């Protein structure tokens, strides 16, 4: 099924030629273009008053990363290195070691936020929902080094955006 | 921020069509952002028998 | 060496050189180059600054991430100097000013500030302090720039014994205020050479040569306590040197002879400007004064470097000053001027 | 019939924002003048409408 | 007082600077598409005084949006050196920040920093058009805290 | 309970138009010229 | 009391273009569903001042291949020509009652193009010379229609004095007797001032610059303020020439209010068409005038030489 987009032949009767001539001299399609720009002038602009009116997002939004912890308080990451193994840009570096108490966690968990592609593959691979991408997207910085997060900064994010990340996965865990 | 009828007549005539019917801005017809939890179905192979991977 | 200071790599940006420099006044002519040379080898340079952070932006893309650290310091504050030099291997002094600011005269910035830097560095426990002073540093020269420099280097020597002291003759480079200063004199009618500049003898030294000279001094183990003197290979008479500048710049030459006392007056007239002064009386004395040869002090060559003649790197500075009629002229069109025996 | 209502609605905003002084405060610091119901208040002082 | 006079004068200049930033679009990769959405009426970059203007002789800030390929690296430096220089550089996206996805490639420089000095860094892949608006807002704050006249008065 | 996923309404969504909706407006050719000439005649007088 | 008069014209003129740049974006934005500047001051009422102050404090620089003298004088040519041209405009009573006011504005407006290519030629840039050569033949070809359109309309005046338009269209607007010439007059004004059905002089899409190629804070501000001032007038000249207004000799304020309103409405239309049409290619804009505007231009001229004679309506010379 195809349609011929431009195969219209104008009529040669005395009426049609005059209308085309009237269109030519008395610019009409130009007025129609003008007339519609006036229509948009009186309409309702769609601009949102940033930062007083932030844009609409979804619970699945991928932003700044953070390591969450169990309700008890102990971290969720058990250093399985799934997130590091599946990271498409190799932005994850992990070093683990037996903790003093037994059950062992990472001693180094660095995310290179200038090498990250924010694909979210880390939060899917994680079998304990430890590493997640938080809702924040306003962590722009003045220096390149401030982007290169390590375990401490990421753990701080987990203790800062927990009130929001907990609700997001609460609304989205059933889909996954 | 739905405008005065005087503008609506002028705005409609300037464009040549009824603009109040279909608008570029979503007022309330959007779906609520807090939706009830879903119940995802299962795949055809979610069977307890006669579901050997070799087949 | 500390466990974290052992050199590593192949000298690139990510290579660990092993020297923690603290280049003072790096937001300037030599400060730009010395940071760069330290930046290439991968050295954590603690650059202190008192100017606007914007004026230090050009310094940022010269080292790997986390290498170049910017700190706020004030000249008349021991605490600021201590803060910047507390963790350092080498401290480089490059504070200087060709004019006397309202809050800072030649005494303040060439003796007082180097005194505080040297004294605090010894208390901090740094290894090497590289202090820079003019080659023409002298206690009796009327130009307070040379007079202040001579007092400062002696004082720095007293406070810091094993502090290498560099005595460059006159740097020339992209922003040198030496070749640019003479090239900028076209606006003021003709060039008013003092006594036609037939007696002043100068030995300009390339800026890059000085920069690599400082870096070689840092890695050299014998630089402790020595007093180097950086001079260019050739030695030029003032009139012929200005001839080479204006010939390379292809600008008209008007050798105006002007009496010394009159020149001191016009230097006073240009001194009144609150902003960056075009020239001062002390500047007039400096260009009028010659660069005495000091063979006893070790030269630039002793720091495993070869000097670069001005006639080799002349178009670098004066290509900008050329108009469109001569913006595309070659390098060898103008031959070197008269070379008085060195 | 609607212009007079529009002016009254526009005039109502000065009473909505705590008088004229508050009106310039929002205009000069928030770039809007629209009034809206207060949905809540947080601990740091941000007013959500 | 002289310091007070220089204080108000500096604020007047800094206000005139931060209230008019004219980006010189270096649209390179998918980071540029999101930036145009900032120019789209949803966020309306123009409303903040900041409006897109070509001819780097008539622009104030660079917005590096996309990967910086080694072949074009001289072009980035040349168009950076030609800006009348109260000037700032905004890096959009992980690729422009430090290489991002192509950090390990043979023909992508690991970050736009190695060519030009970089002001505020905008992380993302791509950073949403709202995130860039926050970035430009951060530069306006940075311009607000400039003491150019105060430093000159205390030189 | 039973499976619950995003689904179309039981009767299906309403029609969604796609064809061109360019309207025809304005007087015919002769009428435009006539009023254009008529204005000149009155203006001339 | 003449320096006060002149400075009562220069300052309002420069302030008119000053906030025309605000009513540009704030109108352009609203026509493209944006909102325009509303951050700097209330409703953007301070944005141009922020723009202007920046454009007199950010580093200016002459090009390395420039011609200094011609590079500097071109902004002088643009700004002085724009200001001096408002002089004989007959807002109730004109500032300078030239006997040949129409011919004066034609002559100097034909001079405002020496700025554009003296800037282009001295800049020594490939895009500069292209834009300069685009603009010159653009304006002069559009100037032939400009001269004849003015003459044909003014044949009912009886003179070139700008004050007599008030008397000429006392009862009837001039457009009702010369509307065919009014259409090409408006198009030519869009073309001499380089607005954007024919903004090819700038040519930002294909020439990035051309109004001001390497021109910087100061000189760029001039070449902008020298063409936005022409925007306001070329509609003030259109308003005074075609859409007359009642002028009571005892209360000129009513005429000034009416005259300003017509210029404001016309200026909006200049901004209105600017965001409703594509860009004319060079040969097209030349073909439109040399092959379609000029044949109608001469024909309607011959009509307006004969028309007063056949109707015995020769206007008074005095
Ligand atoms: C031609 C212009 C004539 C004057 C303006 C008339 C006008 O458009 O009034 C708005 C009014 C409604 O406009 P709308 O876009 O339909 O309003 C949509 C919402 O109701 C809009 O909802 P909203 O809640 O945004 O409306 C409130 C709004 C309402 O604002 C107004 O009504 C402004 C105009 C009156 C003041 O007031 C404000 O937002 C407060 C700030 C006002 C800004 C400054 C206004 C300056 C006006 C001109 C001053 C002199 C120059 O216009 C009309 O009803 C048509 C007027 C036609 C006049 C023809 C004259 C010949
Ligand atoms: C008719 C009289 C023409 C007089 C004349 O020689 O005009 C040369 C004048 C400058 O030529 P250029 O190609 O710009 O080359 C200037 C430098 O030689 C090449 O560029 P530059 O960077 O050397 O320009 C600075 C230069 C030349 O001075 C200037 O650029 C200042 C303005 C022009 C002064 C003459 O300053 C000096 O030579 C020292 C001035 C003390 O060319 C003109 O077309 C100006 C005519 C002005 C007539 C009156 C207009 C009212
Ligand atoms: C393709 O298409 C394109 C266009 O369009 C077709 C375009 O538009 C544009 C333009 C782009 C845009 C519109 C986009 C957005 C960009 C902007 C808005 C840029 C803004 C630019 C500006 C220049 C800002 C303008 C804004 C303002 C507020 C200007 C304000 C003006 C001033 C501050 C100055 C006002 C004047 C003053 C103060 C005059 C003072 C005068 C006096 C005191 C008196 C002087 C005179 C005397 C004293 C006389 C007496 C003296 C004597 C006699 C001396 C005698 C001496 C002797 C020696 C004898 C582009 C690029 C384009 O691509
Ligand atoms: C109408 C405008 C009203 C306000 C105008 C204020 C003056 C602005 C001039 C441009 C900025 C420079 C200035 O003010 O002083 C120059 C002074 C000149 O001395 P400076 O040494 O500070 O210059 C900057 C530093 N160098 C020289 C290394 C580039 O500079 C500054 O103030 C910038 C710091
Ligand atoms: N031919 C020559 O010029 C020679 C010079 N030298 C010495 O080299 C040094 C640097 O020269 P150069 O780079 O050309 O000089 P510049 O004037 O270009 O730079 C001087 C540097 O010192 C800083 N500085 C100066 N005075 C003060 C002060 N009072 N408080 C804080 N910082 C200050 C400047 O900061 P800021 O930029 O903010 O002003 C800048 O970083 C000087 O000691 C000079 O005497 C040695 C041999 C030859
Ligand atoms: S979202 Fe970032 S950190 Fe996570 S897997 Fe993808 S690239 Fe790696
Ligand atoms: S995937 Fe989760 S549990 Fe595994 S190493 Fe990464 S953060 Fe730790
Ligand atoms: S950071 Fe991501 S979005 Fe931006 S250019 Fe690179 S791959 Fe594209």
């Amino acid at each position: 099924t195809y349609k011929f987009v431009n195969m219209r032949e104008p009529s040669m009767d005395m009426k049609s030629v005059t209308d085309r001539a009237a269109q030519t001299l008395l610019w009409t399609e130009l007025v129609r273009g003008l007339g519609m720009t006036l229509s948009y002038l009186f309409r309702e602009p769609a601009t949102i008053n940033y930062p007083f009116e932030k844009g609409p997002l979804s619970p699945r939004f991928r932003g700044e990363h953070a390591l969450r912890r169990y309700p008890s308080g102990e971290e969720r990451c058990i250093a399985c290195k799934l997130c590091e193994a599946v990271c498409p840009a190799q932005a994850i570096t992990i070093e683990a070691e037996p903790r003093a108490d037994g059950s062992r966690r990472t001693t180094r968990y660095d995310i290179d936020m200038t090498k990250c592609i924010y694909c979210g593959f880390c939060q899917e691979a994680c079998p304990v929902d430890a590493i997640v991408e938080g809702p924040n997207f306003e962590f722009s910085t003045e220096t390149h080094e401030e982007l290169l997060y390590n375990k401490e900064k990421l753990l701080n994010n987990g203790d800062k955006w927990e009130a929001e990340i907990a609700a997001n996965i609460q609304a989205d865990y059933l889909y996954r | 921020a739905s405008a005065t009828r005087v503008i609506q007549l002028l705005r409609n005539w300037a464009s040549g069509r009824d603009l109040q019917a279909k608008l570029q801005l979503r007022y309330q017809e959007i779906s609520k952002r807090t939706q009830p939890p879903p119940k995802l179905p299962v795949g055809p192979s979610h069977k307890l028998s006669n579901n050997y991977y070799c087949t | 060496l500390h466990h974290a200071l052992i050199p590593h790599g192949k000298g690139g940006r990510s290579s660990v050189s092993g020297i923690v420099a603290t280049v003072f006044g790096a937001t300037g002519f030599l400060g730009r180059y010395v940071v760069n040379h330290l930046g290439r080898m991968g050295s954590q340079v603690i650059v202190p600054y008192r100017c606007e952070p914007y004026d230090t932006m050009h310094l940022r893309p010269m080292g790997d991430l986390g290498q170049i650290i910017f700190m706020e310091w004030n000249g008349k504050d021991k605490d600021s100097i201590r803060k910047v030099v507390e963790h350092s291997n080498v401290v480089i002094n490059l504070v200087g000013r060709e004019w006397e600011t309202k809050n800072f005269d030649f005494e303040d910035v060439f003796v007082k500030i180097p005194h505080a830097i040297a004294q605090v560095s010894k208390e901090a426990g740094v290894e090497k302090l590289i202090h820079i002073s003019h080659l023409n540093a002298d206690i009796k020269s009327p130009s307070r720039y040379l007079r202040s420099k001579a007092v400062g280097e002696k004082e720095v020597r007293a406070a810091f014994p094993e502090a290498t002291i560099i005595k460059p003759s006159d740097i020339f480079g992209r922003e040198d205020r030496f070749l640019n200063y003479f090239a900028s004199m076209r606006w003021f009618g003709g060039v008013p050479l003092i006594s036609l500049g037939k007696e002043t003898v100068k030995q300009p030294v390339y800026i890059v040569d000085v920069s690599k000279g400082i870096i070689n001094a840092i890695k050299d183990p014998d630089a402790k306590g020595k007093t180097f003197a950086f001079v260019g290979p050739n030695r030029y008479l003032l009139f012929d040197l200005v001839q080479y500048i204006f010939a390379v710049a292809y600008r008209p030459f008007l050798p105006y002879p002007l009496p010394h006392f009159a020149y001191r007056w016009v230097g006073r007239l240009f001194e009144v400007s609150p902003f960056e002064p075009w020239t001062t009386r002390d500047k007039v004395e400096r260009v009028h004064m010659s660069d005495m040869t000091l063979p006893h002090l070790p030269g630039l060559e002793d720091l495993g470097i070869q000097a670069t003649p001005l006639e080799l790197k002349a178009i670098e500075v004066l290509r900008r000053h050329r108009t469109y009629r001569w913006l595309t002229s070659e390098m060898e069109d103008v031959k070197p001027a008269k070379t008085v025996n060195i | 019939m609607e212009l007079v209502q529009v002016l009254r609605r526009g005039l109502q905003q000065v009473s909505g924002h705590g008088g004229l002084r508050g009106y310039l405060r929002v205009l000069f610091r928030a770039n809007d003048v629209r009034v809206g119901t207060l949905v809540g208040e947080d601990k740091y002082g941000n007013k959500y409408y | 007082r002289g310091e007070y006079v220089v204080a108000k004068l500096d604020d007047l200049v800094n206000w005139a600077r931060r209230s008019s930033l004219w980006p010189m679009t270096f649209g390179l990769a998918c980071c540029a598409v999101e930036m145009m959405h900032m120019a789209a009426p949803r966020y309306d970059m123009d409303r903040f005084g900041v409006v897109f203007r070509a001819s780097p002789r008539q622009s104030d800030v660079m917005i590096v949006a996309g990967t910086l390929t080694n072949k074009m690296a001289p072009a980035l430096r040349k168009v950076y050196d030609q800006m009348p220089e109260p000037r700032y550089v905004v890096s959009m996206g992980s690729c422009a920040n430090g290489g991002g996805y192509y950090h390990y490639s043979y023909s992508v420089v690991r970050g736009c920093d190695r060519i030009v000095p970089v002001d505020i860094y905008v992380p993302g892949c791509p950073p949403t058009a709202e995130a860039l608006l926050y970035g430009i807002l951060q530069l306006q704050r940075k311009i607000k805290r400039e003491k150019r006249l105060r430093i000159w008065y205390r030189r | 309970s039973k499976v619950k996923q995003d689904m179309p309404p039981p009767g299906g969504y309403g029609p969604i138009d796609y064809k061109r909706n360019l309207p025809r407006r304005g007087l015919s050719g002769y009428s435009m010229f006539a009023v254009g000439i008529g204005t000149l005649l009155f203006g001339y007088w | 009391m003449f320096m006060i008069n002149i400075l009562s014209l220069i300052i309002p003129i420069l302030l008119a273009v000053a906030f025309l740049t605000l009513v540009e974006r704030k109108v352009l934005g609203y026509m493209q569903l944006r909102k325009g500047p509303n951050v700097v001051g209330p409703y953007g009422l301070l944005q141009p001042i922020a723009d202007a102050l920046k454009l007199v404090t950010k580093e200016p620089l002459r090009p390395g291949t420039s011609s200094i003298s011609m590079f500097i004088i071109a902004p002088i040519l643009g700004l002085s020509l724009a200001l001096t041209m408002w002089v004989p405009l007959p807002m109730p009573y004109p500032l300078i009652n030239m006997n040949l006011g129409v011919l004066f504005m034609l002559a100097m407006s034909s001079l405002a193009v020496y700025s554009i290519l003296w800037s282009g030629w001295a800049s020594n840039s490939k895009y500069a010379l292209i834009g300069a050569l685009r603009a010159v033949a653009q304006t002069i070809s559009y100037e032939v229609t400009l001269a004849i359109i003015l003459l044909s309309v003014l044949l009912m005046n009886g003179s070139y004095t700008l004050s007599t338009l008030i008397t000429t269209q006392e009862h009837i607007w001039m457009i009702f007797t010369s509307w065919p010439l009014a259409m090409m007059w408006f198009i030519s004004t869009l073309a001499e001032t380089n607005r954007a059905p024919f903004d090819l002089t700038e040519g930002e899409s294909e020439l990035v610059s051309g109004f001001n190629v390497e021109y910087a804070a100061g000189p760029f501000a001039m070449f902008f303020m020298a063409e936005y001032a022409n925007i306001i007038m070329m509609n003030a000249f259109t308003a005074i020439l075609f859409l007359g207004a009642s002028h009571d000799p005892h209360t000129p304020e009513l005429y000034t209010i009416n005259f300003v309103l017509k210029t404001l409405a016309l200026t909006i239309t200049f901004l209105w068409i600017r965001a409703s049409y594509p860009r004319f290619r060079y040969d097209q804009l030349m073909h439109l005038l040399w092959k379609s505007f000029l044949p109608l231009t001469l024909a309607l001229c011959m009509w307006h030489i004969s028309l007063p004679i056949m109707t015995a309506s020769i206007p008074p010379q005095s």
